[PDB]
């Protein structure tokens, strides 16, 4: 994978434990761009975030993270 | 030498492929059944987005 499989990214970050998925939600909100479609519902405690609109910089940083966190 | 009147532009066309985007709902670990830790309590009912109906238009 030279590029990021957006499917393995999505399904890879939501399968994680607290420390891992929290690290995910913090990276996406820290560098929140006008493209990425985030919706933090604090009631259910969830980040409904569209990774498809993440820049290459973010979806690579997140991929590297969640892939070494799962594999 | 002279380069001359070379290189014509190419007139292309659009392609509307927006596609259903792959969104994900990352579930954060809120106050559930877990080990000995105290959670949170609501401050008050603020009603910050309180709507209003009309003022002067008879």
């Amino acid at each position: 994978k030279g590029s990021v499989d957006l499917e393995k990214l999505a399904f890879g970050l939501t399968k994680l434990n607290e420390d891992d998925l929290v690290g995910v939600v913090q990276m996406v909100t820290d560098n929140k761009t006008p493209e990425m479609n985030v919706t933090n519902n604090v009631e259910e405690g969830e980040f409904i975030i569209d990774l498809y609109s993440l820049p290459e910089g973010l979806l690579k940083s997140l991929w590297d993270y969640v892939k070494k966190n799962t594999e | 030498e002279v380069k001359s009147s070379s290189v014509e532009i190419i007139n292309g066309s659009e392609s509307k492929k927006k596609k259903p985007k792959l969104t994900v709902k990352i579930k954060l670990n809120k106050t559930t059944v877990l080990e000995n830790n105290d959670g949170k309590r609501a401050e008050e009912k603020p009603e910050s987005k309180s709507p209003a109906k009309k003022t002067a238009a008879k």
